[PDB]
């Protein structure tokens, strides 16, 4: 667990935009459920935008 | 240089999406475009 | 409310002591024994008006997918408010909405008739 | 109590418990590993002794078979239990229907 | 109520009775004879009761009572 999900997520995904990361990872933030998931297997659809 | 992301199913549910690259942000032929209420 | 011993960490039974005409809280585990603080024992809350405000966190107005509103905050007056919906989930709950308030922090329902706190 | 603090985050919400009790009621029986350990072997019995060369082939399978993917090892099993506790806390916010 | 013996090493010829009124296990054998008790609980089973009489004979074999 974290006690500060905002900055991890904007810092997770400032790594990820840069380029440090493999984009490919999935990062999801639910604030109402207060749970962060990150996906790296394969078979996951993604598209770009 | 991060200028295209990519978005999988799951994290869908927790962005907003808009239509056009300039119709969102700022004769009666044209459709009619659902106004930018966010 | 419910607690436990207090000092092994566990639940407590309830009793009811006729020479002291009393409920009390126990675990036959231990010794421990404890007066209840209120008379409650047991509650199933059929319809529940709780709940469905959860999940706030100090950050909520910051999220995009949150729908802003303009309506005036009754405290601070700020316009600029975060609007959502019942988060428990039924086939008989009401519509009534819940605004908060980036500048505060309150929520506050829609409706005008009564004023919820929460 | 830790079992409940495990499956319940939030001790302000009395309806996870109340909808628990019956559970620790009925586990109320339990109250050591080796039993525990014994009963989960009980079952699926292959000619084999539950006191002897049986609650290490338990304690191996739980560490494996129960949820494989988050570990593979023994150093660590709490793990698991929080994982658990996480599936049994959404099942009854399911049930609850919020 | 068919389980296997250790006196007698035939198959299925024990039975298990399960009182939950006054909780007792008793497990008899309908070849060899050999009756043995047990406490039990709501929650017991026949195969628990075989086990309690299993490490109740090794007990009394080991000689460590
Ligand atoms: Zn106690
Ligand atoms: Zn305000
Ligand atoms: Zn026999």
């Amino acid at each position: 667990v974290h006690r500060n999900p905002a900055r991890l997520m904007e810092t997770l995904r400032t790594l990820r935009r840069k380029g440090d990361i493999n984009p490919e990872v999935s990062m999801i933030r639910d604030i109402r459920e207060k749970e962060l998931k990150i996906f790296t297997d394969a078979g996951r659809v993604y598209r770009p935008l | 240089e991060g200028l295209v992301e990519y978005i999988d199913a799951e994290e869908e549910e927790s962005i907003l999406i808009a239509m056009q690259p300039e119709d969102l942000e700022p004769d009666p032929a044209k459709r009619i475009r659902v106004s930018h209420h966010a | 409310t419910f607690r436990f011993c207090r000092d092994c960490n566990n639940m407590l039974y309830p009793r009811e002591d006729k020479e002291n005409n009393r409920l009390l809280f126990e675990c036959r585990t231990c010794s421990y024994v404890e007066e209840a603080g209120s008379p409650l024992v047991y509650r199933h809350e059929l319809i529940t008006n709780i709940g469905e405000t959860a999940g706030v966190v100090q950050d909520i107005g910051s999220d995009p997918t949150l729908p802003r509103s303009d309506r005036e905050c009754p405290k601070c007056h700020s316009r600029e408010n975060v609007f959502f919906q019942s988060q428990q989930r039924r086939k008989d709950t009401s519509m009534v909405l819940f605004f908060v308030c980036l500048s505060c922090s309150h929520i506050f329902t829609s409706d005008q008739k009564n004023k919820r706190t929460q | 109590g830790e079992i409940l603090e495990h499956i319940c985050y939030d001790v302000n919400d009395w309806q996870m418990l109340e909808m628990l009790k019956p559970c620790v009621e009925d586990g109320f029986v339990i109250q050591d590993r080796e039993t525990a350990l014994d009963f989960i072997g009980r079952r699926g019995t292959a000619l084999g002794i539950k006191k002897e060369k049986r609650i290490q082939y338990a304690k191996d399978i739980l560490q494996k078979e129960f949820l494989p993917h988050i570990t593979q090892l023994e150093g660590f099993e709490s793990r698991k239990a929080f994982f658990l506790g996480y599936m049994i806390n959404r099942l009854l916010l399911c049930a609850l229907d919020r | 109520t068919k389980f296997n013996c250790l006196f007698c090493n035939h198959e299925k010829s024990v039975s298990c009775t399960l009182d939950k009124k006054n909780s007792i296990g008793t497990l008899s054998c309908k070849i060899c004879g050999q009756s043995f008790q047990t406490r039990i609980n709501s929650l017991s089973q026949p195969v628990d009761v075989y086990s309690d009489w299993f490490d109740a004979v090794e007990e009394v074999n080991s000689g460590r009572g």
